[PDB]
């Protein structure tokens, strides 16, 4: 189970560290310039990914929502590798890097979307009619108990691939005779990101 | 023959002995513009002479007037001249008023002419020492009889010998113009004999040999096995170079456009299925439905098209294409891969090169057009190197646009039935229409004519007649007329291929011009393309009808 | 020369020239040992090596002469010792294990590398891409160390023991101007 | 080269004051005199980019006739490519007659 | 210099002087003898190459004869001519840099030259052609400024060499500019006979300099690159103890 995830992360790390045309490793310099300006994000062109290897593109096209977090954590692993000195052993305030994709595939009209486009990567065009106000989303939650009263941390990603995707509270305590879910949320010492809604016509 | 294939190296050595200098340019090359084979040969020679640090200059020319003017411009310091892609069919000494005694000292200069056209000037062979050429293996065997007559022609009953010599000379002449070998092939044979072959040379030779697939398929089939054997003789790290023999098809930019557009714009499938009317489109949709590829899937780019059907395309074609007579589309081609940039094929490369030649960037505007053509040739030459790909993507998109325009004009011609069928030859004139300004290019006109010839040949008619095509340019008020030979269907056996169809249009044009005072201008290197006046076309045509072809 | 502000610092072309004005080893393909022929008789290089030469032997010539002979088939440039994987491994281990010292490395660093990878491509025993990647990793490590060390800029002096030519050149104007500003601020304050 | 390049930069140079124009002429005189001393064998107003290669490809930019060089002659046909020595065409390149160094 | 070990030594001295002058904020003296040798060397080398080229040309053009062998013939003359071009480029850059520097500091050097108490003379710093350049350029610029602007101001401030009032007009060089140095040590192979160098822990011979403004002492060891101001480093640079990068 975990071995396949490590293999995929290693494959993406090899791709990002190895991709060079002529005499430049473009993605590594892109990471350097992004980190220097406090823009923890990376842009992947799909044609380069296809040309490097086809199996990774096939896997990304098959199950995008599962695969993407592995890539977006390989990116932050490589960034911490090529930006921070170990010094024979801190701040480490580097969140998970955002992945941005570009492609040149055929466009699909809005009315042509049907049941066969579920959980697939699509490209389309439209007009923006309204923008919602921004809201907060938790990423690293500090969870505290009441009876046994210990500390725990929950790491949650933004991709779901399903309706639920949510581990609300673990059943039973971590090992006396506590309740089913005797936990609360410590709002301080927590990390939050921003989300927005849009309407397309 | 003057220079046999085995003697090439010797001549090459002479060039060094006459051109290797420290601070003097002693070699000048004239190339046949608007020709892919000439460009390939020029690139190979340029690399060769850059290897040994021999200083040189490259000068493209368009017409015989430019050739004569530039030859007049030259100085006596230039010991060696190269004339690649033309000059075989005429006697240069008469054209260039070359005095052998002015250039005797012997070998004051050297002029190496290297051309492919099989019929040429026999006096240029057997008369003059100063002019010298590289034979492809034709004089040694075919010309065994004509040389005796020429040597003998160089007591009252001796007139029989003179009559026989004149008859032999006439029989040797009155032959249509043809091409039987490749300049790039000859240069690569020389390189193989010398010992400087490599992958760049092989790629250029492949381009030069595959540029003839459209018109000289017999020559292409004769030359293919040598290329196959030579490429046999010679982890995806970012610096691998792969040259492989992968199956390919007679399709228009298959790996850069959608499969649907490829099947739609492929000339052979167009001819075989009559795509200009609605029944062709119905049969194409039948093809797709029976193969099983979804239409919306087949209308996607080749990069993003489904991997499973990409893998199974060969089997799908092999199982589906037999019913409808398209099984001749499958062939074997060369694929070049370098790094992570992708894969390309020789056919796509030559299509991109031709399109970039076509589109890029009275007497005064004619000169401006010829200068723009020279600049386009230079741009196409610069696009050859692997360090530039924005000069090849543009060529590919221009090829797509030009093929679209050609298809749009051809369907209109076919539906309006402007093809007039005479007793001897078919005639078609483009009096009016859209985008007529594009057809001022001879290669664009030849592409249009090739498509029309394919469409006419893929019919039930049992008459092989030459086709005459004309255009208009309103600024000049002249007709650009090109003569075209008939072609056999590509799916035919070699038994009925004793000799390629000859072209008598140049002979007919020159005879009519020599007997009437028409205001024409025959200066193109291709002798079957002339410029005629709008007012003078019709009587001229009548003469062509009433003259012996 | 003036050309705007190009009188204060060296251009990269001048750096390449001054680096390529250095000796190097060569394995010749031909021989021109004197018949016991035209004398080389240069004015800024020992002609004894060029004149007294014989094929398949080691000798030292200036870099540009080696490049000129490499343009022809008369040369085979011998790679230096520090252009190999087994030395670069211990080098990168040295920088990683020492988070304060710049590693010992010739001041022609990155420049001989660029030139050799540009011209002498086929004479390397190790694959080119791996060496280029290792060099890139060293460049990244030294860049990180330089950024870490620049955080303090005293007004009196500063020390940089093992910086190459290009690293010094690309940093000279900023450091020079900042230090000059600080110095003049202190001088005006007293 | 101290010639002010009136054949090619502003054309009339009339935006300069007359005093500035005579100052320019005096400075051109000084430039001409400077290389007339003990440095006569060095082109001081030549290129300042260090020489890096001996042979380069050169593409013609403007049409002319034929120009003599040492031991040879170059005919400047419009849109032609030369494979010549670098240090023989620097004067032409500075004047703008050649392109694609 | 008094004698040559080898022409390569002259080449090295020329390059070192060029590098020193390029980054120096002050106009340094003039090495007459080095260029005196170099110009004669260039002249004789050019004469030799032209002579051999003309001889081969006459041999090749008197009759057909035998063309010269490409081996050991083209490559040598190619090497001589490219080396001569490189040397000419270096000398040209050096001379043009000196011209720019004397352009900037014309008034200051003219002011110091007329001072009798100053031990430095303009003759040592400037070549004769540079003297002519300085004087003629100064006269022409003075004529221009007098005709254009100075004709209209009153007598109180017509002089452009005024050093009174609010702001002075003479530009002294910035002796406190920060420069990059490499401690070359003693030019001798013994590198241990100088009366200035001392030692620290683990040996490490070094020179001790002081900054009067900061009342500090700085240790400068052999083989370490330093970024240090210029005012106190003039002596070490002059004695070829350190080399500017
Ligand atoms: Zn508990």
């Amino acid at each position: 189970n975990d071995d396949d995830n490590t293999e995929i992360i290693k494959s993406f790390k090899n791709f990002i560290l190895e991709f060079r045309l002529d005499s430049q490793f473009i993605y590594r310099d892109q990471l350097r310039n992004n980190i220097l300006v406090k823009n923890y994000s990376l842009t992947v062109n799909m044609e380069h990914l296809i040309g490097y290897n086809e199996d990774i593109y096939k896997k990304l096209s098959d199950e995008p929502s599962d695969i993407i977090p592995l890539f977006e954590t390989a990116i932050t692993q490589v960034a911490k590798r090529i930006s921070i000195l170990s010094r024979a052993q801190l701040l480490n305030s580097l969140p998970t890097f955002q992945l941005i994709l570009n492609s040149n595939a055929n466009q699909i009209p809005l009315r042509d979307l049907d049941s066969e486009h579920v959980s697939k990567i699509v490209r389309l065009s439209g007009i923006i009619i309204s923008t919602s106000v921004l809201s907060s989303r938790a990423t690293y939650l500090s969870i505290m108990c009441r009876n046994c009263r210990h500390t725990t941390s929950i790491t949650i990603n933004n991709f779901n691939s399903i309706t639920g995707n949510t581990v609300s509270l673990p059943r039973s305590c971590l090992s006396k005779n506590c309740g089913p879910d005797p936990y609360i949320i410590i709002h301080e010492s927590s990390k939050f990101i921003d989300q927005q809604f849009l309407k397309l016509q | 023959m003057y220079y046999g294939i085995s003697q090439f190296s010797e001549a090459y050595n002479k060039i060094l002995r006459n051109s290797s200098s420290h601070s003097s340019c002693q070699l000048v090359i004239f190339v046949s513009c608007l020709n892919i084979d000439a460009l390939c040969a020029t690139k190979m020679l340029s690399l060769l002479f850059k290897k040994q640090l021999v200083q040189s200059q490259i000068v493209p020319i368009f017409g015989y007037s430019e050739l004569r003017r530039h030859y007049s411009q030259l100085d006596d310091n230039i010991n060696s001249l190269l004339l690649v892609g033309f000059g075989g069919v005429i006697d240069l000494e008469a054209f260039l008023e070359i005095d052998p005694q002015e250039y005797v000292i012997s070998f004051r200069r050297d002029i190496y002419v290297l051309d492919a056209h099989r019929p040429w000037n026999l006096d240029n062979i057997f008369g003059s020492q100063i002019i010298q050429c590289f034979d492809d293996g034709t004089v040694d065997d075919t010309l065994g009889e004509q040389k005796e007559a020429y040597y003998k022609l160089l007591r009252k009953q001796r007139k029989k010998q003179i009559h026989e010599y004149e008859g032999v000379l006439e029989e040797y002449y009155s032959q249509g113009t043809t091409v039987v070998n490749s300049i790039s092939a000859q240069i690569y044979s020389l390189l193989s004999a010398i010992g400087e072959t490599n992958l760049s040379n092989l790629w250029l030779n492949i381009l030069g040999t595959t540029s003839l697939d459209i018109a000289y398929a017999q020559v292409y089939n004769r030359l293919y096995p040598l290329l196959q054997d030579e490429v046999k003789r010679l982890v995806k790290t970012p610096d691998t170079l792969t040259l492989n023999i992968q199956p390919d098809y007679y399709l228009f930019l298959l790996r850069h456009s959608s499969l649907y557009d490829s099947f739609y714009y492929s000339n052979y499938v167009n001819a075989k299925l009559s795509l200009w009317n609605e029944n062709g489109k119905k049969r194409l949709h039948k093809m797709f439905a029976r193969m099983g590829i979804p239409l919306s899937t087949a209308q996607e780019t080749w990069l993003y098209m489904d991997h499973s059907i990409k893998r199974e395309l060969g089997i799908i074609f092999d199982k589906n294409l037999d019913r409808y007579g398209l099984q001749d589309i499958i062939r074997d081609g060369f694929v070049r891969t370098l790094g992570y940039r992708g894969s390309i094929s020789a056919s796509e490369f030559v299509e991109a090169l031709t399109a970039l030649l076509e589109v890029g960037n009275s007497a005064q505007k004619l000169t401006n057009l010829r200068k723009r053509w020279v600049s386009n040739f230079w741009l196409s030459w610069d696009a050859l190197d692997d360090r530039k790909v924005e000069l090849l993507n543009r060529g590919i998109q221009l090829a797509q646009d030009l093929q679209r325009a050609i298809f749009n004009t051809g369907v209109a011609i076919l539906e309006k039935k402007l093809i007039k069928h005479l007793r001897i030859y078919r005639l078609c004139v483009l009096q009016d229409g859209p985008d007529l300004d594009l057809y001022r290019n001879p290669l664009t006109l030849l592409r249009l004519g090739n498509w029309l010839i394919e469409c006419c040949a893929e019919s039930e008619d049992k008459q092989l007649l030459p086709m005459v095509l004309a255009s208009i340019d309103e600024n000049t008020d002249t007709y650009l007329v090109a003569g075209l030979t008939p072609r056999y269907p590509r799916g035919l056996d070699t038994i009925h291929t004793k000799k390629p169809i000859l072209n008598n249009f140049s002979m007919a044009f020159q005879q009519i011009t020599a007997e009437t005072d028409a205001k024409v201008r025959i200066d193109n290197f291709e002798s079957s393309i002339i410029e005629i006046r709008r007012e003078d076309l019709s009587p001229f045509l009548e003469k062509l009808t009433l003259s012996g072809l | 020369s003036l050309p705007a502000h190009l009188q204060q610092t060296f251009s990269p072309e001048e750096i390449q020239f001054i680096v390529e004005n250095e000796p190097i080893k060569i394995f010749p393909r031909i021989t021109t040992r004197q018949k016991i022929h035209t004398r080389w008789q240069l004015i800024t290089t020992d002609d004894k090596a060029l004149n007294n030469m014989v094929a398949m032997r080691s000798t030292e010539v200036v870099l540009w002469i080696a490049l000129l002979l490499k343009q022809q088939s008369k040369c085979s440039i011998v790679a230096p010792q520090w252009l190999t994987t087994k030395e670069l491994d211990r080098k990168i281990q040295y920088e990683k294990t020492h988070p304060d010292r710049f590693s010992e490395l010739p001041w022609n660093w990155l420049v001989l590398a660029r030139i050799l990878f540009n011209k002498a491509k086929d004479d390397f025993h190790d694959p080119i891409h791996e060496l280029r990647g290792k060099i890139q990793d060293l460049r990244e490590i030294r860049q990180i160390k330089v950024l870490k060390g620049l955080k303090y800029l005293n007004e009196s002096h500063l020390q940089l023991d093992n910086l190459s030519l290009l690293e010094i050149n690309e940093l000279r104007p900023f450091i020079t101007e900042i230090m000059d500003k600080l110095r003049e601020i202190h001088t005006a304050s007293l | 080269n101290g010639l002010d390049l009136m054949s090619s930069s502003q054309q009339d140079t009339n935006n300069l004051s007359h005093q500035e124009q005579e100052y320019l002429k005096e400075y051109c005189d000084l430039i001409t005199d400077l290389k007339s001393g003990d440095l006569v064998d060095i082109d001081l107003s030549g290129s300042l980019v260090p020489p890096s290669d001996v042979f380069i490809d050169v593409r013609v930019l403007k049409d002319a006739g034929e120009i003599q060089t040492e031991y040879g002659v170059f005919n400047l046909i419009k849109d032609s490519q030369f494979f010549v020595r670098q240090s023989d065409v620097e004067r032409l390149i500075q004047q703008g007659y050649l392109q694609k160094i | 210099t008094q004698i040559y070990v080898s022409p390569q030594q002259d080449f090295s001295d020329l390059m070192k002087s060029w590098k020193n002058e390029r980054c120096s904020p002050e106009l340094l003296p003039y090495p007459h003898q080095l260029m005196k040798r170099l110009l004669n060397r260039i002249s004789m080398q050019s004469q030799l190459i032209e002579n051999i080229s003309m001889g081969f040309l006459d041999m090749q053009n008197a009759s057909n004869a035998n063309p010269p062998m490409p081996n050991e013939s083209k490559l040598p003359l190619l090497c001589m001519e490219t080396e001569l071009e490189r040397l000419k480029f270096v000398i040209r850059s050096y001379i043009r840099c000196r011209l720019s520097k004397i352009d900037k500091f014309s008034l200051y050097l003219r002011q110091l030259n007329e001072d009798e108490n100053s031990l430095i003379s303009l003759t040592d710093l400037l070549s004769k052609d540079e003297i002519k350049y300085h004087d003629t350029h100064s006269l022409i610029w003075l004529k221009l400024v007098n005709d254009s602007i100075l004709k209209y101001m009153p007598e109180e401030l017509q002089a452009i060499n005024d050093t009174e009032g609010s702001v002075n007009m003479i530009d002294e060089p910035d002796w406190n500019k920060f420069v990059f140095i490499h401690v070359n040590g003693p030019p001798d192979g013994k590198w241990n006979e100088d009366p200035l160098l001392q030692e620290n822990e683990f040996g490490k011979p070094c020179y001790t300099v002081t900054i009067p403004d900061l009342k500090e002492e700085v240790e400068l060891t052999i083989g370490s690159i330093y970024v240090m101001r210029y005012e106190v480093i003039r002596d070490l640079l002059r004695d070829d103890k350190v080399a500017l990068i």
